[PDB]
RNA sequence: UCUUAAUUAAAAGUGGUGUACAGGUGAGUAUAAUAUUUUUUCGCUUAACUUAAAGUGAAGGCAAAUCCUUCAUAUUGCAAAAGGAUAUC
């Protein structure tokens, strides 16, 4: 309606939602590499 | 690090140089690893010329100079000047024209 | 190279216990080298401290300093430093935030973001505007920095207050405008203004704060109001001199401020959303309280610019005062009854006193 | 092949240029009668005239080629001089709606930076503007808000000749030590005896 | 007169590199040694020199720092860094 309405609708929930989600991207990151990691020597050992 | 400098020899008042291949902090006369040529400061005259023109003799193995410089030796601003007139580095200095 | 921080002048006992509390437990220990400074708050030292504590000559007169619980001993340097700001009310008492805010600045105390902008009101309304004036020049010491989007527009609404209290006078009027500009000079040229806070609200807003329109309205105010009184010699050819830099101001801040855009349309809409940048500007009462110099400012420039026969600044001045209007009418309408901002505005933009 | 270059507002004579480059060659002034002397004595000239040692005689020649090259020192590429004083001020535009450029420039003590043009407006090499209203250069003292003086002053070009402290290296704690003995007397003889 | 914030110049310093080069002497020292030459096969090299690539972020201590301490990031996972200076609009 106004200014002031609009204004105050909006806050942090979304902003707060969205960083808190991106660090556990990059969380999983680390896992997925670390998961990777984890292959590329379970092949190797069976191999040998 | 090496150099491409030279080394004073001669006698009192009779000027005469080694190009050399040593390491910067050593003695100037010392055994150095190779000697690339000579150079006269003193300018001569050729014998049967009455022009009265001079020059200077100065012996040098550019082929072994080249090599040095190639793998990342260090003229001394003298050697510089010889080194840019026969042609394998640019001039250090050079005359202003204004 | 400065003097050791002292609190020699408290008109209150409980002044004194929380500037006392805060000075001989996070201030003085500050002074010690960096080595002893970690037996005090060792157990292992304990039974040392207690034969022979540590001292340090101040003043001639060592201070002793024994062992200190950092979890049990240490006090709530938050809350000490509101106790004492609460209880200030002589400027023998506002005396001391130079030396306090000095001592939390060199005990790396990370203090709220707002407390600027507190610090700025309660000693401003009390009448000592020097004090702060006196820290912001002397940031060196003071760690009292015009990082916040809030306390620059909290420290620009009292230079003006103070100069429209006298129905801007040119002893006062002349005063403030050097005021105005000295903290223009600070945020642009100073250096230890500048941080990661500030980069953040800048980036928010898109102006630099020495750009801010916001900021830049407050150097307009004064300046419109300098040119309104004559537009002898000697004074005609400093109101000469005025006219020049309102046609120069005015000139620049259309070119910033936007068209049709009002206070909170004129950052970007991410600027109102972080309770940390740029939302105290929602609330009606705020709003109202910096909204109203900065209105006044418009109209009465574009009044002076117009009869020096300029249509198109005549026009633009209007346009963002008709905008800021409209939005500061809404403000007036939603606040509460009894609020700062419907009495300032009030008074200012009504003239009713 | 001597070619002489033309004097500057801010080096107009040779008593000026002497007085610059240091190493004590003012005392010097009066063997060049004219500027078109200094320029044209040779090695062998500057000898007999008594410019010596051989030190400030070889320093002078090389400061002598600097000039006819251009290449001066601080505050040699000055416009406005008077009596050897030129002021510096700040000029300022606008390069971008939210930024502005600062250059500290060299105008009449008494014209205002906006009212010269911009073919007087120069721009001096070697200073700066620090933040708003300051100009950041050697030799450059503060007159006022936005203004600094620059003054010819005995060494101002000169390259310093390094000195010992206390004797340098090898002699440096000998050099404190009977420093420290010569002090320990002198109280003896004072309140001692 | 006192008290802030700066400019400038000097004087001591802090840090970087160099004083591991040059120069002097022959007191001591009695030797076959993980010494040395030739051919074949090799390995190491975190300063300086030469060519190139990538990275050069964040705090604290000393009055301050390219000083000291420490962190993030750097194929996987362990492992780094420092800033200063000059122009243009
Ligand atoms: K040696
Ligand atoms: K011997
Ligand atoms: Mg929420
Ligand atoms: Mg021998
Ligand atoms: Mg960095």
């Amino acid at each position: 309606g106004d200014a002031f309405q609009r204004r105050e609708k909006a806050n942090e929930d979304f902003a707060i939602r969205q960083r808190e989600k991106e660090k556990l991207l990059e969380l999983k990151k680390k896992l997925a590499e670390q998961q990777k990691h984890l292959k590329t020597l379970s092949d190797h050992i069976d191999e040998i | 690090v090496l150099k491409l400098r030279l080394a004073r020899f001669g006698r009192t008042n009779a000027p005469f140089y080694n190009i050399v291949v040593a390491h910067a902090r050593t003695a100037r006369n010392s055994k150095p690893l190779e000697v690339i040529g000579t150079y006269d400061p003193v300018p001569k005259k050729d014998t049967y010329d009455t022009t009265g023109k001079l020059h200077k003799d100065i012996k040098l193995d550019v082929t072994r100079a080249k090599y040095w410089i190639g793998v990342g030796a260090q003229p001394t601003d003298t050697v510089w000047r010889l080194l840019s007139l026969v042609g394998i580095l640019d001039p250090k200095y050079k005359k202003p024209q204004p | 190279t400065y003097p050791v921080v002292s609190f020699n002048k408290t008109s209150s006992p409980e002044l004194k216990e929380a500037l006392e509390t805060l000075r001989e437990k996070v201030i003085l220990p500050t002074y010690l080298p960096p080595e002893l400074r970690q037996k005090i708050f060792n157990k292992k030292y304990e039974k040392e401290l207690a034969h022979d504590p540590v001292t340090i000559q101040i003043d001639g007169q060592p201070q002793r300093f024994s062992y200190i619980n950092m979890l049990t001993d240490m006090p709530n340097t938050p809350k000490n430093i509101r106790a004492a700001l609460l209880s200030m009310k002589n400027g023998g008492d506002f005396a001391n935030l130079s030396g306090l805010l000095e001592g939390m600045h060199r005990a790396n105390r990370k203090l709220p973001y707002w407390l600027s902008a507190q610090i700025v009101r309660k000693a401003c309304k009390a009448g000592h505007l020097q004090l702060i004036l006196n820290m912001v020049r002397d940031v060196k010491r003071t760690g009292f920095t015009l990082e916040r989007h809030e306390t620059v527009n909290e420290l620009l609404f009292w230079i003006q207050r103070f100069a429209w209290k006298s129905d801007y006078s040119e002893p006062e009027t002349r005063k403030a405008l050097r005021e105005v500009q000295e903290i223009l000079d600070a945020l642009e040229g100073d250096e230890r203004h500048m941080s990661k806070d500030r980069k953040r609200q800048q980036a928010l807003t898109r102006f630099p704060y020495h750009r801010d329109p916001q900021f830049l309205a407050a150097r307009l105010n004064l300046t419109a109001e300098l040119a309104a009184r004559r537009a002898t010699s000697e004074q005609q050819l400093n109101s000469a001199n005025d006219v020049k830099n309102l046609v120069k101001y005015a000139e620049q801040l259309v070119r910033l401020w936007p068209a049709d855009k009002a206070l909170l349309d004129m950052y970007t809409d991410e600027a109102y959303v972080a309770r940390v940048d740029l939302r105290y500007l929602i609330k009606p009462q705020v709003h109202l309280r910096y909204a109203s110099f900065t209105l006044q400012a418009l109209k009465n420039a574009a009044k002076i610019v117009g009869q020096l026969g300029h249509g198109p600044l005549a026009a633009q001045l209007i346009n963002r005062a008709a905008a800021v209007e409209a939005e500061s009418q809404l403000a007036y309408a939603k606040v509460d009854d009894g609020m700062a901002g419907q009495k300032i505005y009030e008074m200012v933009v009504g003239g009713k006193k | 092949l001597p070619l002489i270059p033309k004097p500057t507002p801010f080096v107009p004579d040779v008593p000026t240029f002497l007085t610059l480059i240091g190493r004590d060659l003012k005392q010097h002034a009066d063997k060049f009668p004219t500027w078109e002397a200094l320029f044209t004595l040779t090695t062998d000239q500057l000898r007999e005239l008594g410019v010596e040692p051989p030190r400030a005689r070889r320093y002078l020649l090389r400061w002598r080629q600097r000039f006819r090259e251009g290449k001066f020192g601080i505050g040699g590429d000055l416009k406005h001089v008077e009596n050897g004083v030129a002021y510096l001020k700040i000029h300022e535009k606008e390069a971008s709606p939210t930024r502005t450029s600062r250059r500290v420039v060299n105008v009449p003590a008494n014209q205002h930076v906006e009212e010269v043009s911009e073919g007087e407006r120069v721009k001096v090499k070697g200073y700066k503007v620090k933040g708003v209203s300051t100009i950041v250069g050697p030799y450059a003292l503060p007159v006022q808000k936005g203004v600094a003086k620059l003054a010819v002053t005995e060494g101002m070009w000169e390259d310093k000749r390094g000195h010992k402290v206390d004797g340098g290296e090898r002699r440096r704690a000998e050099v404190r030590f009977k420093r420290g003995v010569a002090e320990r007397k002198a109280l003896r003889e004072k309140m001692g005896f």
